[PDB]
C-alpha cells in the first residue's frame, strides 16, 4: 500500500499564497 | 557450464590484509600452505576472515571524531539531558589569585582603576571632550553623539551582533564608494540582469559544478571542548565561566527561536517583532553532508567495499531466470551478514534453514543460502575456498537437470595459492 | 577575446603517426621538439604514469612557451593545465613547499559522475509559509503539465531560489535536483491579474508535454585542490575565490586521498591526470627544487613541464653554478627537450602566420624587409612592428602596408642593439650605475 | 590501469626469516647489508620500547635510501604511523620551524583507543518546545525545555532536552519525520535523513531515505579508533567540538598554526597515561622520515639533538645525498653529509652502495614489467649500457616514451629503434650540459 | 543609466562576500580589510561572464593604459612575472619609463 | 611519569651525593665527573636554600661528557614542586614573539608561587537516591542516602542539587565527590558491586583538606594581562605581554609574601646549547639576572673559541666576555676506559637483558675507540640481532655484525673520502654514472 505523505506542521507561521487568478498574503 | 571470474582486492580489504599480514614474523603462513598442512591456525582463520570481507568478522561502526570528554555516563516518564561535556584537563587555580586580582575587593583597586581608565579619561567622552565628538559627528554623519563612546566601550562580538540598520546623516563625509553601490544595487535582484549577474560568480560556480550534491571528504579525528578551569571553594568562578561559555546573547545569536514560540511572543504576549533577540546568524554550511562530522555507515559502502560482493550483486542483477545457491563455507558458516545485505537492499523471495519443496514449485523464490539429491534447483554458485575438489564435487552432487558452475576468485590473496595447487589436481 | 602573442597556435601541428607536418595547426619549425611534445601529450592522454618531469631548453625567442601552449591547446578541454610562473611561489601567507603543493593539487583533476533529476512544468500554486522573523521556511509547490500534476514539498534553498527571480503562478520553470538551479522559461497561462509593479514579463512559452520527472546523469570536473579547500574549513567555498586558504594541514590531504581512491573504486570518480607548466623555472629556489625532486614520487602527481632560457648559471639560494640553473639531482630526474634557433624561411612563415592573425595586408617586399629585420635583430621585434606599421598605414589612408611604413616604424621605435649603442654613445646624459649624471647642456 | 609512482615495484624489504636477504624479493635488487640493517631497524620498531633512536641513510643518488624508507613503511604496516617529510617542509611562514618539527614528531607517535559512546537515535514523531516565562528579558533563553519523541524498533522514549542540546537540534534543521542521531558524549547530533515510513517520492532536496534504526534507543556503542598525539594537541589547542560559544565560534574562524605550549603536551601525556593504566589505550610509536636532511639549517639540528633525548620522541630516519659539504646556516663548519658533528654522535650511519650493470639491467626489467611493457633483450641491454653510461634514473624515465613510440608503430614490442628514437628526442643531463657549453646564445 | 567599472572593481566585489549578513561577513565589514591573493579562478569566471555580456551586445569593454615609472627599480622576479602576464589575453598595454643607462638589474648580481 | 619509553638519560635518578656533598663513585645511575658533580651538588643546595637570586652557571666541556646528564641529574634530584624549564637555543627565535619576550617568558616560567588552600569536600558511596519528582511547578524535592565505611546518612536536597544530579547521572552504589561551594560532583567510579571499579571510601564524610597549589609567575602574568585568558597557556598566543602588568604582578607577589599568604619557590632554567643565541639575547640575559625574581640559570655549551652569532668576532666558549664575567664555570672532563665500561653496564642493565663479559669488553673498546654514544646505540641493535638469532644473551659476534652494519662517524668520513665523485660536493658536482 502506498505510504502516507509526511505530516505538514505549519502552525505558528505567516502564509504566502499565489494562485492562478490572484495572490494572497496571510500575516499576523 | 563452467565460468570463472577473478576480482581485484578492494582498498579497505587490502589495508586490512597488510595490517594483519605484518604481525611480527608471519612468514606468509596461509600461502605457506598451512591450511593445506592441517599459532598457524589462528593466522589462517584471521587471513580468511580478512580476505573474504571486513564486516563478516567486525562491524563497520559509525565514523565520528574521538570524543575527548568526561561527560556523565551510565552503567546501563521522560529521560532528560543536560549538556555536561568537559575536558579531562583540569587547570586548577588558587582562590587567592581570583579573589585578589579579578574580583573587586575593599583592599583591591580593580573597579576604581577600571572606571578611571575607561570613563573619566576616555577621549570620546562628550562631558569632557565635546569638540572631538562633534568632529567625528561631522565626519561619519552619526545621529547620536554618544555613539563613539558606545563603540569604544563594547566587545567586538557584541558590537557585531547589535548591528544598526539606520542610515546616516546626508551631509557627512562618508562618500559611498562604487563597490558599495554595486553591492547594494544587487541586494535583491533577479536573474537576466547585467549588473546582477556580474556580481555573483560564486552562485554560478555553485550551480555549474554541482556543489549541492557533493560528499564530506574529511572529518577531524579528535574533537574537544574548551579546557575546563576548576577553582575550588567559590561559586563566583562557576557563575562566571558558565556565563562566558553560554552567554545568552551570543548563544541566542547563533540560534533560532521556534516558530510557535514566535507566535507566542508576537501575538499572545504582544512583543513587537523588532524587539526579538536576533537569531539566524550562524553561517550556513555548504551542504547537508557538511553539517556534522559524524558519518553514518552507508549500505552502499558495504556493497562496494568487498572484492566479491560487488561482482556478486552484479551477478544476481544479471541472473534472474535461474535460482542459485551459495557455498557459505568460504567464511565457515557466516549466514548473517549476507542475510542483512539482501533483505536490506537487494530484497527477493527467499528461503534459508518442507524447506526443499518450496523452491521447486516456482523459481521466483531462490534456494539462496544453505550450508553443505536436491538438484531440482536451476543452478548453484559454488566458487572457491576449495584446495580439495572432493568437497566441491560432493557439494555439486547435491546441487533442473542442467548444472551451471560460477567460480569467483580474488587475485593477490591465498585463493590464488590454494585454488594454483588444486588447479592441476583437477 | 583579444589577439595576444600566442593567438595563432591552435595545436601541435602533428599527424596521427606522431610525425610533425611542416606547417599546420598554426605552427612551423622545431620538428624534433614538436615530435617530443606530441609524445608527452600522448603520455598525458594515456594517463597512467605519474610524475614525469619534462624540461624544455633553448635560447630566448625560440618557441618554448609556444610549444607548451600548443600542448595545452591540443590537450583538450576538461583536463587541467596550470600555467604558473616561477615568481608566483614566493608568498607572504603560504610556504614555498605549500605553494608548490597547492599547484600540484590544482593540476590534478577528478571527473565526478552524479545522478540528477529534472522537472519541468506549469506552476499551479505556491504555499510558502514563513515564520515571523522569516528565518525558518517551509512550503508546498504544485506543478502540472499537459499529462499529469504532482504536489512537491519545499525546503529552505528551493524557497529562497523561488523568491529571488520571483515566480508566480502561470510560469514554466525547470528545476535540477542535484544542483538546485531554477530556470524560469517563461509565462504560459497569461493570467488576467496584472499588478502595476511587474514591468518585466517573460516571453510566452508553450506549456510542456510528457512526464515531469526525467532521469538524467551528468559529469562535472573538480580538481583536488578545490576538494581540499572545500573540506579544509567551514567556509571553504569562499577561499577558492578570495584565496585566503593557507598552510593546510596534511591530515585533510591524506583523508581526501583515501576518499578519492574510495570514489575511484566504487565508480563515482574517474581521475584524469593533468599538466603543471612552470615557465621560467630557473627563477625558483633550492628548497623548491628539493621539494620538486621529492614531490614527483607520488601517485597524485601530474606531468610537470619546465622551461628555461639560461646557460650554465647560478642556482638561486646557493653559491655554486649549475646547468640551466637546475641542480644535478633534479636534472637527472628530468628528461630534456631541446630547441634550436630559426632560419629565414621559418621566420618568414612566422611573420606570415602572425600577420594573417593580425589582419594586416602586408606587401611582399615589406615582408622581405621584415624578415631581414627579424634575422638581423630578433623575431619579437619584427613581430611587434607589424601592428605599428598597420597603424601608420591607417594614418596615411592606405590599406596595404608598404615599405615606407616599415622604415618609419623602424626609425620611430628602437630595438635592443640600437638602444644599447645610443646609450653607449652619450652615456653622461643617462644616470650611471654609480649614480652620476650631467643634466645640463653646458 | 593502475598508475605507477616510481615505487610501486617495491612491496617490502624482502628478507628471509633469519635476517638474511634474498637477492630477489619485493622488487629489491642488491643492497644486501642495507636491507639487513633496515630489517633490524624494523624489528627494533616492533619492539616498541625505545625512544629517540635515529639513523642516517648515507649514499649517493640513484641508490635507494627513499626506497629503503618506504620499504620500512611497507614492512611495518599501516597500523603503526609513518610520517614522510622533506627538509624544506620545516620552514613555515606562519609559525617557528622548531614547532613544525615537534608537530611532526608528535604526528609520528600513534595511539590505539577503544571508546564507548552513549547514543540516542530514532525517528522524530514528536517535537514540541516549551516557552520561557520572560522572553524579552534576554538573560535566559527563549525556551526552557524541549520534549522530543524518539521512536525506533523495539523501543520508544520521550526526550526532555536542555536548550543547549536544542541549539544543535535546530542547527541540523531537524524536522518531524526524519531519523536523527544524538551523540551524548559531546552533544553533537547528526540528521541522517528522512524516514522511509512516509512517502519518499515527493521531495525536491535529493534527500537520502533511511529505515528505522535497529535496537533500542540509549544504545551504548563501543568503537575502536586510531589517532595521533599531534591530533590530540591540535584538538585541545583549538577547541572545536563543544556546544559552548567558544567552540561554535572556533569552528568558524580560519585556523592558524600556533606555538603549542609544552604544558598542553604534559597534560595530554598525563591523560593518555591514565588511558593506558585504565586499560583502553595502547601506545604505538612510529617512524618519521626526514628526506633531504642537507636542506635543514643549524637551528633544526641544534634543537633536534635535544628533542631526540626525550622520553616520548619517536624513531626518526634520515636521508642525505651529499658528501663533505658545508652546513646550511653557518659558513665555517665543514661536515659530512651536511650534518653537524654534534648530531652525528647520536646518529647510526647506514651506508648504501652504488650499482653494477647487472643490477641496473634487472631493475630496468622489473620496472618495465611493473609498467606493463615487455621489452626485447637487446633493447634491455642497450638501456643497461645507457644506465651505466648516463644514470640509472635516465634509463628508468626513458622506458615510457619508447613504449609510446611502440604504440605509435602499431606493435606491442620495444625494439632498439624505439630506444634510439628516445635518445634522439630526449636528452640526459650530460649531453644537455655539453650543448650548453658549445652554444653561445646562453641556451 | 550607463555605468563604467573596472575589472578590478568586479574582482574585489566578487571576492568579498556580498549579502548573507551572518557573523562572518559582518565581522569582515567591522575589521580591517586584508589584501589577499586573488586566484585565477575568480578572474576566469569574471572574464567569462564579462565576455558573455559583451557577446550579448549590452556591455562595452575599453582597455586603458598603465604607466609604471622608474621601471629600473623592479626586482628580477617582477620582470619574470611580467613576461607571462604581458602574454595574457586581457591585460592592457603598459608604458615603461626609465632614466638610467648601463646598470645592474635589481635583484640579481651581474646582469 | 606520564608515558615514558627508555631514553638516553633514563638511568639518571639524581646526583649520587652523600650528606657532606662528597660524590660516591657510582650512585643513582651516574658515575664519574666527581668535581663537576660536587659543583652541581653545591648549586643544588643553593636552589634548595632559595635565598640567592639570579646566578648563572656555565657547564662547558667536550661533547659527550655528561653536561646534559649533569643537568638532568640536577632536575631529578630537585624533585617536584620546584619549577624546572629546559629550553634550547633554537626555541626563542620566535616568529610571533621577540627574542627578549621569549627569554622573559622562559625566565618567569621558572619562578613559582606556593599557596596553601583549605577547601570542603564530601566523598562517599550512594546507598540510594530518591527524588519526589511531583513537579506541580518548577520545584522538585528528593533525598540522598550516602555511605562510607564509618558513615551512613540521609540528606535533604535542594533544587540545585537535583539539577546537578540529573546530569552526571548517579545511580545507587556509585562513588561521588561533592564540592558544596561550587556544586560540581565527580563520579570517581563504582564500588565493589559486580555480582571502572574503585574502592569504597573510608569514613568521616565532609572532611576538609589542604591542596597545595604551585603556579608559576608566567601563568599569573597571562591571567592578569586582561585580553588573553588562560587559553593562551595552551594555545601559545600570549603575544607580547606588557611590562605594566608584570610590574603589578611583582608588587602583588611582594605583598603576598609580606602578608604571608603565599610563598615563593625559586626554580632552575636550563638552556641547552646556549651558543646559538644572538648577542641581543646575551645582552638581555646580561641585564636580566639583576631582578630579584630571577631563577638560577644553567647554561651548557661545547664550543671552543668561536664566533658569536649576530657579530663577526670570535670569543671564548661562543659567549661574549661580560656574560662570562657574570657566571661561574663548571668544567667537565672526558671519560677513561672504566667509566665507559660502567656507563655501558648501567645502560645495558636497564635497556635490555644481560651481556656476555667479552662482548661488554668489546663494547668498551669500541666506545674508547670511536664514541660512548655510538656504543650505547650499538647495544640495542646487537640485542635485536641476537633475538633474530634466537639467543638470550648478547655475544661478541652480534656486536661484530652490528659493527659491520652500522658505521660510526670516522668510518663514514673515511668512506666518503675514498668515494668522492659519487657524492655531491659544495660546488654541486657529482658523477652519478658508474661507467668511465
Ligand atoms: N614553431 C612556432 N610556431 C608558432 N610561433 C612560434 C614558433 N616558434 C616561435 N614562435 C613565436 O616566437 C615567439 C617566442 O616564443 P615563446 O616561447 O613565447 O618565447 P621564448 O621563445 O622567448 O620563450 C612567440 O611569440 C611565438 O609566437
Ligand atoms: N634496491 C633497489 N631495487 C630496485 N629499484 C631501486 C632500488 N634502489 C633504487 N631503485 C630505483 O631507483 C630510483 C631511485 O630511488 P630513490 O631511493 O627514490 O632515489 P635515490 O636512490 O637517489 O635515493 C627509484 O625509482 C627506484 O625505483
Ligand atoms: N657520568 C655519567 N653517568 C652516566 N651516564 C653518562 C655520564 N656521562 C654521560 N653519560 C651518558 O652519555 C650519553 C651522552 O652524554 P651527554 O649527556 O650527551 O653528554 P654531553 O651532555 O656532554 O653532551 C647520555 O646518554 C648520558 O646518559
Amino acid at each position: 500500500f502506498v505510504k502516507p505523505r509526511r505530516p505538514y506542521n505549519s502552525e505558528g507561521m505567516t502564509r504566502i499564497l499565489r494562485r492562478y487568478e490572484e495572490d494572497l498574503f496571510c500575516t499576523f | 557450464i563452467e565460468i570463472d571470474v577473478l576480482c581485484d582486492l578492494t582498498q579497505r580489504q587490502a589495508k586490512l590484509y597488510q595490517v594483519l599480514k605484518s604481525q611480527i614474523s608471519t612468514n606468509y603462513d596461509a600461502i605457506e600452505n598451512a591450511a593445506t598442512n592441517d599459532n598457524l591456525i589462528n593466522a589462517v582463520m584471521q587471513f580468511r576472515k580478512v580476505c573474504n570481507h571486513p564486516d563478516l568478522f567486525e562491524r563497520a561502526d559509525v565514523d565520528s571524531p574521538f570524543s575527548f570528554t568526561t561527560f556523565g555516563k551510565t552503567t546501563s516518564k521522560f529521560t532528560d539531558l543536560i549538556y555536561s561535556s568537559r575536558n579531562p584537563i583540569k587547570y586548577s587555580l588558587p582562590r587567592l589569585i581570583y579573589e585578589d586580582l579579578i574580583l573587586p575587593n575593599y583592599n583591591n583597586d580593580v573597579d576604581i582603576a577600571n572606571k578611571l581608565k575607561n570613563v573619566k579619561f576616555n577621549i570620546f567622552n562628550p562631558s569632557t571632550n565635546y569638540e572631538l565628538c562633534l568632529f567625528l559627528s561631522k565626519l561619519t554623519g552619526e545621529p547620536s553623539l554618544n555613539e563613539f563612546f558606545r563603540v569604544s566601550t563594547t566587545p567586538l562580538l557584541k558590537r557585531v551582533i547589535e548591528r544598526t540598520n539606520g542610515p546616516k546623516n546626508t551631509d557627512s563625509l562618508s562618500f559611498k564608494t562604487i563597490t558599495q553601490e554595486l553591492l547594494e544595487v544587487t541586494r535583491n535582484a533577479p536573474s537576466e540582469g547585467v549588473m546582477a549577474s556580474l556580481l555573483n560568480v560564486e552562485k554560478h560556480a555553485y550551480e555549474r559544478e554541482y556543489l549541492n550534491c557533493i560528499q564530506r571528504g574529511y572529518h577531524p579525528n579528535v574533537s574537544a571542548p574548551p579546557v575546563t578551569i576548576e577553582v575550588l571553594g567559590s561559586s563566583h568562578v562557576t557563575n562566571s565561566i558558565n556565563n562566558e561559555l553560554f552567554d545568552p546573547l551570543i548563544s541566542q545569536a547563533l540560534s533560532d527561536i521556534p516558530a510557535i514560540t514566535q507566535y507566542n511572543m508576537h501575538v499572545k504576549k504582544g512583543i513587537p517583532v523588532e524587539d526579538f533577540p536576533k537569531t539566524g546568524l550562524f553561517p550556513e554550511p555548504l551542504n547537508k553532508n557538511f553539517s556534522s562530522n559524524i558519518s553514518m555507515p552507508s549500505m552502499d559502502r558495504f556493497i562496494t567495499e568487498s572484492a566479491k560482493l560487488r561482482k556478486l550483486d552484479e551477478l544476481l542483477v544479471k541472473l534472474k531466470s535461474e535460482g542459485h545457491r551459495v557455498l557459505i563455507y568460504f567464511q565457515m558458516t557466516k549466514m548473517m551478514d549476507l542475510m542483512e545485505e539482501y533483505l536490506t537492499y537487494r530484497q527477493y523471495n527467499h528461503i534459508r534453514l518442507d524447506l526443499v519443496h518450496d523452491w521447486q514449485t516456482n523459481p521466483e523464490i531462490f534456494v539462496f543460502l544453505l550450508s553443505t539429491n536436491l538438484t531440482a534447483a536451476d543452478t548453484v554458485i559454488f566458487y572457491d575456498s576449495d584446495w580439495n575438489p572432493t568437497i566441491d564435487s560432493q557439494a555439486m552432487d547435491r546441487a533442473t537437470r542442467q548444472v551451471t558452475v560460477y567460480r569467483l576468485l580474488v587475485r593477490g590473496t591465498i585463493e590464488e595459492r590454494m585454488r594454483d595447487r588444486a588447479k592441476q589436481k583437477e | 577575446s583579444l589577439i595576444a602573442a600566442h593567438s595563432h597556435i591552435t595545436g601541435l601541428g602533428l599527424d596521427e603517426n606522431l610525425q610533425p607536418r611542416p606547417t599546420s595547426e598554426g605552427m612551423v619549425g622545431q620538428l624534433q621538439a614538436r615530435r617530443a611534445a606530441g609524445v608527452i601529450l600522448k603520455m598525458v592522454q594515456n594517463g597512467t604514469i605519474a610524475g614525469r618531469a619534462v624540461l624544455v631548453a633553448g635560447p630566448p625567442s625560440t618557441g618554448k612557451t609556444a610549444l607548451a601552449m600548443g600542448v595545452s591547446q591540443s590537450l583538450g578541454k576538461d583536463v587541467p593545465f596550470t600555467a604558473i610562473a616561477g615568481s608566483e611561489i614566493f608568498s607572504l601567507e603560504l610556504s614555498k613547499t605549500e605553494a608548490l603543493t597547492q599547484a600540484f593539487r590544482k593540476s590534478i583533476g577528478i571527473k565526478i559522475k552524479e545522478e540528477t533529476e529534472l522537472i519541468e512544468g506549469e506552476v499551479v500554486e505556491i504555499q510558502i509559509d514563513r515564520s515571523i522573523t522569516g528565518g525558518h521556511k517551509q512550503g508546498k509547490l504544485t506543478i502540472k503539465t499537459t499529462d499529469m500534476e504532482t504536489i512537491y514539498e519545499l525546503g529552505n534553498k528551493m524557497i529562497d531560489g523561488l523568491t529571488k527571480e520571483k515566480v508566480l503562478a502561470g510560469d514554466v520553470i525547470s528545476i535540477d535536483k542535484a544542483s538546485g538551479k531554477i530556470t524560469k522559461l517563461g509565462r504560459s497561462f497569461a493570467r488576467s491579474r496584472d499588478y502595476d509593479a511587474m514591468g518585466a514579463d517573460t516571453r510566452f512559452v508553450q506549456c510542456p508535454e510528457g512526464e515531469l520527472q526525467k532521469r538524467k546523469t551528468v559529469v562535472h570536473t573538480v580538481s583536488l585542490h578545490e576538494i581540499d579547500v572545500i573540506n579544509s574549513r567551514t567556509q571553504g567555498f569562499l577561499a577558492l575565490f578570495t584565496g585566503d586558504t593557507g598552510e593546510i594541514r596534511s591530515e585533510v590531504r591524506d583523508q581526501i586521498n583515501t576518499k578519492v581512491a574510495e570514489w575511484k573504486e566504487e565508480g563515482k570518480a574517474e581521475i584524469v591526470p593533468g599538466v603543471l607548466f612552470i615557465d621560467e623555472v630557473h627563477m625558483l629556489d633550492i628548497e623548491c627544487f628539493s621539494f620538486i625532486n621529492r614531490a614527483l614520487e607520488d601517485e597524485f602527481a601530474p606531468i610537470v613541464m619546465m622551461a628555461t632560457n639560461r646557460g650554465v648559471s647560478k642556482t638561486r639560494g646557493t653559491n655554486y653554478k649549475s646547468p640551466h640553473g637546475l641542480p644535478l639531482d633534479l636534472l637527472d630526474r628530468s628528461i630534456i627537450i631541446t630547441t634550436k634557433s630559426y632560419n629565414e624561411q621559418e621566420i618568414k612563415t612566422i611573420l606570415s602566420i602572425r600577420a594573417q592573425e593580425e589582419e594586416v595586408e602586408l606587401s611582399s617586399d615589406a615582408l622581405d624587409l621584415l624578415t631581414k629585420t627579424g634575422v638581423e635583430t630578433s623575431l619579437r621585434y619584427s613581430s611587434n612592428l607589424i601592428s605599428v606599421a598597420q597603424q601608420i598605414a591607417m594614418k596615411r589612408k592606405n590599406n596595404t602596408v608598404e615599405v615606407e611604413d616599415v622604415k618609419r616604424a623602424y626609425l620611430l621605435f628602437l630595438d635592443s642593439a640600437r638602444s644599447v649603442k645610443y646609450v653607449q654613445e652619450n652615456e653622461s646624459q643617462y644616470i650611471d650605475d654609480q649614480g652620476n649624471v650631467q643634466i645640463s647642456i653646458a | 590501469v593502475t598508475r605507477t609512482a616510481a615505487h610501486t615495484h617495491i612491496k617490502g624489504l624482502g628478507l628471509d626469516e633469519s635476517g638474511v636477504a634474498k637477492r630477489v624479493e619485493g622488487g629489491f635488487v642488491g643492497q644486501i647489508e642495507a636491507r639487513e640493517a633496515c630489517g633490524v631497524i624494523v624489528d627494533l620498531i616492533k619492539a616498541k620500547k625505545m625512544s629517540g633512536r635515529a639513523i642516517l641513510l648515507a649514499g649517493g643518488p640513484s641508490t635507494g635510501k627513499t626506497a629503503l624508507a618506504l620499504a620500512i613503511s611497507q614492512e611495518l604496516g599501516p597500523k603503526v604511523p609513518f610520517c614522510p617529510l622533506v627538509g624544506s617542509e620545516l620552514y613555515s611562514v606562519e609559525v617557528k620551524k622548531t614547532e613544525t618539527l615537534m608537530e611532526n614528531f608528535r604526528r609520528a607517535i600513534g595511539l590505539r583507543i577503544k571508546e564507548t559512546k552513549e547514543v540516542y537515535e530514532g525517528e522524530v514523531t514528536e517535537l514540541t518546545p516549551e516557552d520561557a516565562e520572560n522572553p524579552l528579558g534576554g538573560y535566559g533563553k527563549t525556551i526552557s525545555h524541549v520534549i522530543v519523541g524518539l521512536k525506533s524498533a523495539k523501543g520508544t522514549k520521550t526526550l526532555r532536552l536542555d536548550p543547549t542540546i536544542y541549539e544543535s537540534i535546530q542547527r541540523e534543521k531537524v524536522s518531524i519525520g526524519d531519523v536523527i542521531y544524538i551523540e551524548a558524549n559531546t552533544g553533537a547530533v547528526k540528521r541522517v535523513g528522512r524516514s522511509d515510513a512516509y512517502a519518499t517520492e515527493f521531495d525536491l532536496e535529493t534527500e537520502e531515505y533511511v529505515p528505522l534504526p535497529k535496537g533500542e534507543v540509549h544504545k551504548k556503542k563501543e568503537i575502536v579508533q586510531d589517532v595521533t598525539l599531534h591530533d590530540l594537541d591540535v584538538a585541545n589547542a583549538r577547541p572545536q567540538g563543544g556546544q559552548d560559544v567558544i567552540s561554535m565560534m572556533g569552528q568558524l574562524l580560519k585556523p592558524k598554526k600556533t606555538e603549542i605550549t609544552e604544558k598542553l603536551r604534559q597534560e595530554v601525556n598525563k591523560v593518555v597515561a591514565k588511558y593506558i593504566d585504565q586499560g583502553v589505550a595502547e601506545l604505538i610509536p612510529g617512524v618519521l622520515f626526514i628526506d633531504e636532511v642537507n636542506m635543514l639549517d643549524i637551528e633544526i639540528f641544534t634543537y633536534l639533538n635535544k628533542a631526540l633525548e626525550s622520553n616520548i620522541a619517536p624513531v626518526v630516519v634520515l636521508a642525505s645525498n651529499r658528501g663533505m659539504t658545508t652546513v646550511r646556516g653557518t659558513e665555517d663548519v665543514i661536515s659530512p653529509h651536511g650534518v653537524p658533528p654534534d648530531l652525528i654522535d647520536r646518529l647510526l650511519i647506514v651506508r648504501t652502495l652504488p650499482y653494477d650493470k647487472d643490477e641496473i639491467r634487472t631493475i630496468i626489467e622489473r620496472r618495465a614489467t611493473v609498467e606493463r611493457l615487455q621489452v626485447e633483450s637487446s633493447a634491455l641491454d642497450l638501456l643497461a649500457t645507457m644506465g651505466t653510461e648516463t644514470s640509472l634514473r635516465y634509463a628508468l624515465q626513458l622506458l615510457a616514451p619508447c613504449g609510446i613510440l611502440a604504440q605509435t608503430s602499431n606493435r606491442k614490442e620495444i625494439v632498439v629503434n624505439d630506444v634510439n628514437e628516445a635518445k634522439l628526442l630526449f636528452l640526459d643531463a650530460k649531453r644537455s650540459t655539453k650543448i650548453l657549453e658549445t652554444s653561445a646564445n646562453y641556451l
